[PDB]
RNA sequence: GUCGACAAAGAGAUAGUGCGCCUAAGGGCUUCCAAGAAAAACCUCUAAACUUCAGGUAAUUAGUACCAGUACCGUAAA
RNA sequence: GGUUGAAGGUUUUUCGUAAGGAGGGCUGGACUGGUUAGAAAAGAAAAUGUAGGCAUAAGUAACGAUAAUGCGGGCGAGAAACCCGCACACCGAAAAACUAAGGUUUCCACAGCUAUGCUAAUCAGCUGUGGGUUAGUCUGGUCCUAAGGCGAACCCGAAAGGGACAGUCGAUGGCUAACGGGUUAAUAUUCCCGUACUACUAAUUACUGUGAUGGGGUGACGGAGUGAUGAAAGCGCCGCGAACU
RNA sequence: AAAUAAGGGCGUAUGGGGAAUGCCUAGGCUCUCAGAGGCGAUGAAGGACGUGAUAAGCUGCGAAAAGCUGCGGGGACUGGCACACACAGAUUGAUCCGCAGAUAUCCGAAUGGGGCAACCCGCUAUAUUGAAGAUAUAGCACACCGAUAGGUGGGCAAACCCGCUGAACUGAAACAUCUAAGUAGGCGGAGGAGAAGAAAACAAAAGUGAUUCCGUAAGUAGUGGCGAGCGAACGCGGAUUAGCCCAAACCAGUGCUACGGCAGUGCUGGGGUUGUAACAUGCAGAACCGGAAGUUACUGGAAAGUGACGCCAAAGAGGGUGAUAGCCCCGUAUGGGUAAUAAAUGUGGUAUCCUGAGUAGGGCGGGACACGUGAAACCCUGUCUGAAUUCGGCGGGACCAUCCGCUAAGGCUAAAUACUCCUGAGAGACCGAUAGUGAACCAGUACCGUGAGGGAAAGGU
């Protein structure tokens, strides 16, 4: 269900501050399994999944091409605890 | 062969997706070998359903 | 589409600018049917590695290039013999 | 502290528990003829079902809450 | 006949009653064509003819509300239009804020001035790269139904098909638990802070008739007028805190 | 430096601009020969979304996702258009080709319910904290029949063919009968063809013997506001050749509706069908294998060109190669090898009974026959009426008598005939980029419209 960890600006700036992490999930996923899924996967006791899907470019240049949305899911760990990545 | 041997190596044999996974972090060393262990898993599963 | 010229194989060109280097065919193009012999065709190239004009070995067709037979030195056509050995049908010497 | 221009932690400052005017927002009430949606939700009863079960009530603890939208313009340069 | 230079293009000479033929120089770098016979997509100057290219009007009309601009610094090769600052002016039941329909990335940062902007531009809703949308309570589904649609069965019609009961869909309506601040360049009843609420499940105690697709009550509704009391906004006064003379 | 008439006109030369012409082909057009004529509930045509070490498009392929497996061919490169920096695989024999298999997400007949196509929401069985929020696999539409385990059909798509419906413009120099035309269009079904097809037929004193198609007959007979127009048949010459099965009378078994059974109506078997009319080894068959023969000097960037001297030819079709090649390459003629499939080895007879009933005819109103109600035969019927069984019935163009022919009211049937969404081979006194398909090129694309729908330009170092 995992595809890849999210490594941006704005999620390592709170990945510090706060306990949340994101994730690059599949898109027919849902909460219920992503908190599953990343906790048999990571062991760490993921609390409080949030998702948001995104959409595609759909650019146009001289020919058009879209590009692939996805889902993204943040997940707020347990204090104490954190992700290897 | 024999289907009980194989059967739990065409799933045990699924770090297709860690080594994309790894990829998709970093660039891994030889990324050719995602493609070899794509082809393997289908094999696997092939010589599976033919038993 | 088969060859009868393989990688490899010291040739002789008798057609082009300049009929009769000798060499040793490196790479083949099977679709476009052309060979590069090192040694022929050193062609130049203006590369932008601080590098300026370089020189490269460029393709030539394999109309333009002939086998040298095992006998007296001259060129030769290929046939076939079975193994599938090629021979040359000038002295029959393989 | 970031790269002298900025600049968050913190302090004045628990800075009147201030006074007057003003304030229908809505619901009710009155009247009139032109006489002014439906169903679901909620409460009660019983038909089949079962009896020391299962279901119902009150109190405590723990756990769980799904899918899609969330940018920007929107009396306009979208 | 031709790479010792073909067709094609440009000049020149000559021949024929003409349509036309032949030769030379220049560009051009691969085909061409005499004699006899044959065939036809066989000849343009006009059809307010068609397609492409290019002129004239001509450096002419115009550059899209008569709300308005001036100066000094900054980047820069380049500034009346960009950034900053001080002045001036306009809207202000608006030219202000939220947001529906709709648009579907136009949003934010950095590089660029080619095309786009009725001017130039170092600027941009433009170009190329990196980001941005977080919900138990907000809006829809998982709940309900109106107008209307489909519609087994049934009734009609040369065929396609039409009507239509039960049923099933269909908001523009009904039901349903949350408020106030802070942060980022871009998200905030969603993240964080403070404080609450609703529904379900599993344990434990005291307990017991629970119980529809069936019956009933409520949901559940018009126009106009409006006392009394009284919120939020708004106005006035004193007190208190800070800054300045 | 020079010149200068502010400027204009003419002639020559050199520039920009543009794309014509010339040459070429990546694509098209008309056909010939031989096949084939469908896909789909084991989920079609057509799409959406994904899939690459790198991935914006196109191509291929579906969570086993530029790919997996088996059998043959093949023998050095390969990882599509696509290159470059790279990284890997491969003589243990990769890549590639032919055939046969596996996987095959979502929408779509879409089939568990719904819906605004690519979405939402479920029930029953199992397993996962199993328990709320949710998950993984299997089964859950309709109609028919099968008695029951289960089978058949939904839909799409070129033309040919069949059946049911069915115009108008136009011509008649107007127009209504008529033509256009049973054409265009609409609807349903089947096959490689379909329809028709075996005489209740023609013909005429002589005869033929199922249907279909080609040439004459023939623009004839005829029909027609006898106007426009429409237009057969007989006979003859050819392609192909093929004929058969039931109902009934009758004989047996068997079910139903006075103490022998019979009668009627069902089922199975036999009988019976007409116009002189019961009682294994070889050939072919997929990729594939092999396939002859030229040297020199000159011009030239480059030889295939020119001159000289040679060779092959069952191969001098064609294409490519730095210019024009029988002997440079791919090929061509002849010859081999192939998996599935394959290829030759009864007679006569008196009487009696049966030969398709609301059927043939007839009245009324229409349609097709070349034939428009005309002297109108023949065929079909919307409504009504309604015959006999073989010395019977029908036809020979009103009708009657005689002669001749046939035997209706049941069915099947190949060949010669029509077409091309396709397939393999091959041609053109066919086009050559305003031509040829709308489309030689990221074309039914960009653009236009709410929608049906309309629809371009764009080749060359």
């Amino acid at each position: 269900i995992i595809i890849r960890p999210i490594v941006t600006e704005k999620v390592t700036k709170e990945s510090e501050v706060l306990n949340r992490f994101g994730f690059v999930v599949d898109k027919k996923a849902n909460k219920v399994q992503i908190k599953k899924a990343v906790e048999a996967a990571y062991g760490v006791t993921i609390v409080s999944v949030n998702t948001m899907n995104v959409r595609p470019d759909r650019s146009t240049k001289y020919i058009s091409g879209k590009t692939n949305a996805i889902k993204k899911a943040i997940v707020q760990v347990q204090e104490g605890e954190t992700i290897d990545f | 062969s024999a289907a009980e041997l194989q059967e739990k190596l065409s799933q045990t044999k699924k770090v297709y997706a860690d080594l994309k996974m790894a990829h998709a972090i970093s660039p891994i060393a030889n990324p050719l070998r995602i493609r070899s262990v794509r082809r393997t898993v289908a094999r696997l599963a092939t010589e599976l359903t033919k038993r | 589409i088969k060859l009868k010229i393989k990688s490899g194989d010291i040739v002789r060109v008798i057609a082009g600018d300049h009929k009769g280097a000798e060499g040793k065919v490196l790479r083949v193009y099977r679709e476009k049917n052309k060979a590069i012999v090192e040694g022929v065709n050193l062609v130049s190239k203006h590369t932008k590695p601080q590098g300026g004009i370089v020189k490269k070995e460029a393709s030539i067709q394999i109309s333009n290039i002939a086998l040298i037979d095992p006998k007296t030195k001259e060129t030769t056509r290929v046939g076939i013999r079975v193994k599938k050995v090629r021979f040359s049908k000038k002295s029959n010497q393989v």
